[PDB]
C-alpha cells in the first residue's frame, strides 16, 4: 500500500507579493543602490505554461511609489537624465519572464523563462506619447483590458522607433511625417483586426480640460515642454520633407507626476536646450456607433507608464516542500 | 436611483461618494453612454459630450470620496440619466430641469 | 528562439589549425549537449564529435581522434571547434547542432547553425 | 563501422504524390533512428527522431515506420516545398554516419 | 544510444520534467534556496536587510517543519501514515514516469492542510512512546 | 467507554493536565516558538528597527536552543532518552507521584535549582564518552 | 462562563428539512466532543449522535443514520445540525451538549444550552 | 591529499599545520563528500522498502 513519501525542494510556486529593490549600474536620484550583476543568468523553463496578467500586476504600484519618493527627493533642492534602472528580487523568490512575441496583455503564455533580474528602464514622464520605451517585435501590439468598454484605455506598441527632436523662435517639435504616416497606418490596421472589416477610423485632436492632459506634456534637458499636438492626430482611414512641426509652450508652475494640490516654480537654466528621442507607443481613448469610431490621446495616470513595459515580468514565491504517495516503508 | 431638480441657467451639483476616501478613478457619462467628464488620477479629462464646456468638478475634495459633478448655464436638453462609474457601481442620478 | 550563431567563413593554408564557434541562444547552454556536423561539397553529410557542456567531457570520432578539439566556456554560453593539421580534404561546411537529449541518450540533432565555410 | 544505404538514391515524382522512401542499416540498430530535411544552401531540419514519433512543428503529412534493419519514411501527398534531400541517422553506437541521400524532384 | 552523463538544466529548471528525474536534481535547488555570500537617506542597510530576515525566517520554518516530521537525513525521507485514495488517484506509471510537479501541486493543493495534521502529529505520538516500552527491558 | 479520536487543546493549552497528557502535545508549541507569520511620507523608521530587532532576536533564541539540542546527544528532538544516572538528591520522588499527579509547573518550581548542574552533566557525559567509543567499535 | 448559545425556535412541515446551530463561547471548541440530544415534550431523553470539532468525524445513531447529519465550523466556533424529512414524531426540543472527554472517552455531560423547539 | 600515516598525523601536529596543506585540497574533496554518498546512501533504501 501506498504512503505519504515527504520531499525538500520541489520546483513549484504560487502568485504572491513582496518587496523588490533597486539595481542600476555603479546622478539623477540614484546612489544608494545595489550594483548590477555582469552577466544576468536566465533559465528557460520548457513544458512550463501559464497564466500572466499586467492589469492585476503589483509590481507597477511599487516602482509608482518608488519613483514617486526618489524624485520628489530629486526635484525638491541635480540632473533629471532617465537611467535605466533594473527590479531585483530576494532569496527565495522568482521573477518570470514571458518571451512570446503574441501577447493580448492578459492570459496564457507558452513559453516562459526564469530571469534573476530585469532589463533595465528608464522612469520617463510623459504623457500622450511613450517617449525612450522598449519596442516589441513582430507586428505593432495593441494592450487593453477591456477592448469592447470605451471607460479603459488602449495601449499601442510601436515597431520602429518614431524620431521627435525637442528644440527651443517660439520651442517646437520636430516630427518625420512619412515614418509617422507607415506607422499609423501599421496602428489602423491593428485597430481594423479588432473591430471590423468595414470600419472607418478617424483620428481627431483632445477633447479639452487640464492642459496636461490636451498637451504633450514631457521634460527634454530639464526644461518642461508642453507640445500641442492636434498636428500629428487628424487624419481619416477608409472602410477598406515632409515635415511636421508641433508648437511648444513652458510653463512656470504645473501639475506633474500625479500629486494633487501642486504649485512649484522652475525658471530656464542657460543655453538652447535641443534633444532627440524615439517614440515607442501611445495611450489612446475611445469615445449611432456602427461604422465611425475615433480614438483620442489621453495618458494622465501614470502607472500605465509602467504598466506599458513591466508586462512581461511577474514575482512568483517559491514553495519547497511538498508530499507525494509512494510504495516506502520505513 | 437618485433624483436631483435644477434651475434654467443655473449650478447644479452631482454627488457621487466612494466606499472610501481616496483620490482614485471614477467616470461620469450619459445615457447614451457618452463621457462628459472622467480623471487620470487627479487629472481632469472632459469627454467628447456636448456639455464639456459647462462640466466642471470639484478637485480639493477628490481626497475625501466625494466625486462631484458641477453644471453651470442649466439648459433644458440635459435632463438626462447620468452614469457615475466608480469600481464597476453604476450610481444612477436622475437630472430634472 | 533556440538559434545557434557561428563565426564567419574561414579560408587557411594546409598544415596550419582553424578555430571555429557556435554561441546558443534561447535555452540553456548547459541542459543539452553539442554534435558537430561537416558538410564536403556536393556529398553528404560527416560527423566529428560532440560534447557535454556542463561537464566539459568529450567524445570524438576514431577517425578524427588526436586532430579536432571540442572546449567550451560557460560565461559566453560557446562551444569552440579546433581542427589542427589541415589538409585539402576538409574544406567544407562545419555545423554545430544541439541534440534533443531525452533519457541521457542521443535522440535527435533538432537545432542547426547556419554553417561555416572553412577552405 | 556502421553502413548505411538510401534506396534510391534520385527519385522523380510530381505535386500530389504519395512516395516511400528506404533506408537500411547493416546491423540491428533496433529503433534510434531520426529523419532530416535539406535544401541547398540550408541547414538540415529534423523531421523523425525515435523513428516513429513526429518533431513539433512537422506537419501530418510525414510519416516513418521501420525496425531492426529496416525502414521506410512515406509522405502522403506531395506539396512544392517538400521536394528536398532526406537523411536517415543512427545513434546506437560509435561513430554516428549519415547516409546516402535521396533528393526527390 | 550513446551517452556521456548528466547535464544541468539549473533553477527551477524541473518544472518540466518529470517527476522521477525530478528527484535527482533536488539538491542543486536546495543549495541556492538561502543562496547566501552576498556580502543620509538609508538604502542597503534597511529595506533590504528586511528580505534577508523573511528569508532567513522562512528557510529556519520549513526546516523546523521539516525537522519536525522527524527524518531530518532530507531532500527524501519516509513515513508510516497511510495514503488516502480519493486524493487524486492515479497509478505509479501515470504520476512517476509522465507528470511533473506542478500539476501535481494543482491537484493536491487542496489537501494541504489535512496532509500537515496527520503528518504532524500521528508518526511522532506513535512512533515516540513506544520506544518508551521498548526500552523497558 | 466509545471514542472518536484526539482533540486539539491549543497552544500553551494542557498546563494544568497531567504530565503523561502534556507530554502527547509537545508538537503544537514546537511551532509557535518561532511562530512566523507577522508579515506617512518616509520620515522616521522608529518601528522598522524595533520589530526587526525583535525578530532576530527571537531567531538567535530559536538558534540557541537548537544549539543546545544539538550540542547534547540526539537533534531527532521531542523526546529522546540519555545515559545520567539520577541521583537521589533531586526531588526524591516516587513515578507516580510525578507522572500521574503534577502539572509541568509544579515540577519546574521544583527543579529551578538544579538546572545548571544537570545541564553541565547532559554536556559531559553523552557527548564525551559516547562518542570516542564507535570508533573502537568500528575496529573491523 | 462554559456556555453554549442556541438558535430561536422553528416551525416546519413534514418531509422538509430543519437546521439548527450551536455556538460555543467560554472554552476552547477544538477541545471536546458535542452530543445531540432530543427530547420530545412529555416524554424522556433521546439520542441522535456525535461530532468532533477537530477532525470532523461524525457518528449518528442507526436509527437516525441518514436522516441526521452533522456540521461544523471553525472559524466561528459552531456545529449544525441538519434533520431531513421531518414526520411528527420529531416535534420537540433540542439541545447540544459538551463532554467532557476525560481520556479520550465519552465521560459526562455537563454544559447544556438553552433548548430549540421545533414542531 | 597529504598521504601521511597515523604516528604523523594524530599526535605530533595541531589543526593549523593539517589545514595548512589540506587547502589546496578543500573542494575536491567536498564535491565528492557531495555527491557520492548522498546519491549512494540515497536511492538503495527505496529498493530495500519494496520488500
Ligand atoms: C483538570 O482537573 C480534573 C480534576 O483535577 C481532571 O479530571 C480528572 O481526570 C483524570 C484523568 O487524568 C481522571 O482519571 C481517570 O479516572 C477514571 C475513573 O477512575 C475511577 O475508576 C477506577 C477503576 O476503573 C478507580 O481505580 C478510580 O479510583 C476511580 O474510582 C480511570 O478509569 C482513568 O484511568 C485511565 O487512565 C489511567 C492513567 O494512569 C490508566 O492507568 C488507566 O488504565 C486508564 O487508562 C483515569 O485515571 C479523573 O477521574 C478526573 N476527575 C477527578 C480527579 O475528579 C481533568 O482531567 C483535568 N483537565 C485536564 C485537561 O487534564
Ligand atoms: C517536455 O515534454 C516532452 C513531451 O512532448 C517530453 O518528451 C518526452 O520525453 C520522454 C523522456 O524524456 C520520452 O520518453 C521516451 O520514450 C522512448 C520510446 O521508446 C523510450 O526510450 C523511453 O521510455 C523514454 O522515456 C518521450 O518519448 C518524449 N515525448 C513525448 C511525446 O512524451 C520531454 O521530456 C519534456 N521535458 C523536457 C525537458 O523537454
Amino acid at each position: 500500500n501506498l504512503w505519504v513519501t515527504v520531499y525538500y525542494g520541489v520546483p513549484v510556486w504560487k502568485d504572491a507579493e513582496t518587496t523588490l529593490f533597486c539595481a542600476s549600474d555603479a546622478v539623477w536620484a540614484t546612489h544608494a543602490c545595489v550594483p548590477t550583476d555582469p552577466n544576468p543568468q536566465e533559465i528557460h523553463l520548457e513544458n512550463v505554461t501559464e497564466e500572466f496578467n499586467m492589469w492585476k500586476n503589483n509590481m507597477v504600484e511599487q516602482m509608482h511609489t518608488d519613483i514617486i519618493s526618489l524624485w520628489d527627493q530629486s526635484l525638491k533642492p541635480v540632473s533629471f537624465e532617465p537611467i535605466p534602472i533594473h527590479y531585483c528580487a530576494p532569496a527565495g523568490f522568482a521573477i518570470l519572464k514571458c518571451k512570446d512575441k503574441k501577447f493580448n496583455g492578459t492570459g496564457p503564455c507558452p513559453s516562459v523563462s526564469t530571469v534573476q533580474c530585469t532589463h533595465g528602464i528608464k522612469p520617463v514622464v510623459s504623457t500622450q506619447l511613450l517617449l525612450n520605451g522598449s519596442l516589441a517585435e513582430e507586428e505593432v501590439m495593441i494592450r487593453s483590458e477591456n477592448i469592447t468598454n470605451n471607460a479603459k484605455n488602449i495601449l499601442v506598441q510601436f515597431n520602429t522607433p518614431v524620431q521627435i527632436n525637442c528644440t527651443r523662435r517660439q520651442a517646437h517639435c520636430n516630427v518625420s511625417k512619412a515614418t509617422w504616416n507607415e506607422t499609423l497606418g501599421k496602428v489602423v490596421k491593428q485597430l481594423r483586426k479588432h473591430f471590423g472589416n468595414n470600419t472607418i477610423i478617424r483620428f481627431a485632436n483632445s477633447s479639452g480640460g487640464d492642459l496636461e492632459v490636451t498637451t504633450h506634456s514631457f521634460n527634454c534637458g530639464g526644461e518642461f515642454f508642453y507640445c500641442n499636438t492636434s498636428g500629428l492626430f487628424n487624419s481619416t482611414w477608409i472602410s477598406n520633407n515632409d515635415s511636421i512641426t508641433l508648437p511648444c509652450r513652458i510653463k512656470q508652475i504645473i501639475n506633474m507626476w500625479q500629486r494633487i494640490g501642486q504649485a512649484m516654480y522652475a525658471p530656464p537654466i542657460q543655453g538652447v536646450i535641443r534633444c532627440v528621442s524615439n517614440i515607442t507607443g501611445l495611450i489612446l481613448t475611445r469615445d449611432t456607433n456602427s461604422t465611425t469610431e475615433t480614438f483620442r490621446p489621453g495618458g494622465g495616470d501614470m502607472r500605465d507608464n509602467w504598466r506599458s513595459e513591466l508586462y512581461k515580468y511577474k514575482v512568483v514565491k517559491i514553495e519547497p516542500l511538498g508530499v507525494a504517495p509512494t510504495r516506502c516503508k520505513r | 436611483k437618485k433624483v436631483v431638480l435644477g434651475k434654467k441657467g443655473d449650478t447644479v451639483e452631482l454627488t457621487c461618494t466612494a466606499s472610501q476616501k481616496k483620490s482614485i478613478q471614477f467616470h461620469w457619462k450619459n445615457s447614451n453612454q457618452i463621457k462628459i467628464l472622467g480623471n487620470q488620477g487627479s487629472f481632469l479629462t472632459k469627454g467628447p459630450s456636448k456639455l464639456n464646456d459647462r462640466a466642471d468638478s470639484r478637485r480639493s475634495l477628490w481626497d475625501q470620496g466625494n466625486f462631484p459633478l458641477i453644471i453651470k448655464n442649466l439648459k433644458i436638453e440635459d435632463s438626462d440619466t447620468y452614469i457615475c462609474e466608480v469600481e464597476d457601481q453604476k450610481e444612477e442620478v436622475q437630472l430634472l430641469v | 528562439q533556440e538559434v545557434l550563431v557561428q563565426s564567419g567563413a574561414e579560408v587557411k593554408k594546409p598544415g596550419a589549425s582553424v578555430k571555429v564557434s557556435c554561441r546558443a541562444f534561447g535555452y540553456t547552454f548547459t541542459g543539452n549537449a553539442l554534435h558537430w556536423v561537416r558538410q564536403a561539397p556536393g556529398q553528404g553529410l560527416e560527423w566529428l564529435g560532440w560534447i557535454n557542456p556542463h561537464s566539459g567531457d568529450t567524445t570524438t570520432s576514431q577517425k578524427f581522434q588526436g586532430r579536432v578539439y571540442m572546449t567550451r566556456d560557460k560565461s559566453i554560453n560557446t562551444a569552440f571547434l579546433d581542427v589542427t593539421r589541415l589538409t585539402s580534404d576538409d574544406t567544407g561546411i562545419y555545423y554545430c547542432a544541439r541534440d534533443k537529449y531525452y533519457g541521457n541518450e542521443a535522440v535527435g540533432m533538432d537545432v542547426w547553425g547556419q554553417g561555416t565555410s572553412v577552405t | 563501422d556502421i553502413q548505411l544505404t538510401q534506396s534510391p538514391s534520385f527519385l522523380s515524382a510530381s505535386v500530389g504524390d504519395k512516395v516511400t522512401i528506404t533506408c537500411r542499416a547493416s546491423q540491428g540498430v533496433r529503433n534510434e533512428l531520426a529523419w532530416y530535411q535539406q535544401k541547398p544552401g540550408k541547414a538540415p531540419n529534423l523531421l523523425i527522431y525515435y523513428a516513429s514519433t513526429l518533431q513539433s512543428g512537422v506537419p501530418s503529412r510525414f510519416s516513418a515506420t521501420g525496425s531492426g534493419t529496416h525502414f521506410t519514411l512515406t509522405v502522403s501527398s506531395l506539396q512544392p516545398e517538400d521536394f528536398a534531400t532526406y537523411f536517415c541517422q543512427h545513434m546506437s553506437s560509435y561513430p554516428l554516419t549519415f547516409g546516402g541521400g535521396t533528393k526527390v524532384e | 544510444a550513446v551517452g556521456i552523463g548528466a547535464v544541468f538544466l539549473g533553477f527551477l529548471g524541473a518544472a518540466g520534467s518529470t517527476m522521477g528525474a525530478a528527484s535527482m536534481t533536488l539538491t542543486v535547488q536546495a543549495r541556492n534556496l538561502l543562496s547566501g555570500i552576498v556580502q543620509k537617506l538609508t538604502v542597503w542597510g534597511i529595506k533590504q536587510l528586511q528580505a534577508r530576515v523573511l528569508a532567513v525566517e522562512r528557510y529556519l520554518r520549513d526546516q523546523q517543519l521539516l525537522g519536525i516530521w522527524g527524518c531530518s537525513g532530507k531532500l527524501i525521507c519516509c513515513t508510516n501514515v497511510p495514503w488516502n485514495s480519493s486524493w487524486s488517484n492515479r497509478n505509479l506509471s501515470e504520476i512517476w514516469d509522465n507528470m511533473t510537479w506542478l500539476q501535481w501541486d494543482k491537484e493536491i493543493s487542496n489537501y494541504t492542510q489535512i496532509i500537515y495534521g496527520l503528518l504532524e502529529e500521528s508518526q511522532n505520538q506513535q512512533e515516540k512512546n513506544e520506544q518508551d516500552l521498548l526500552a523497558l527491558d
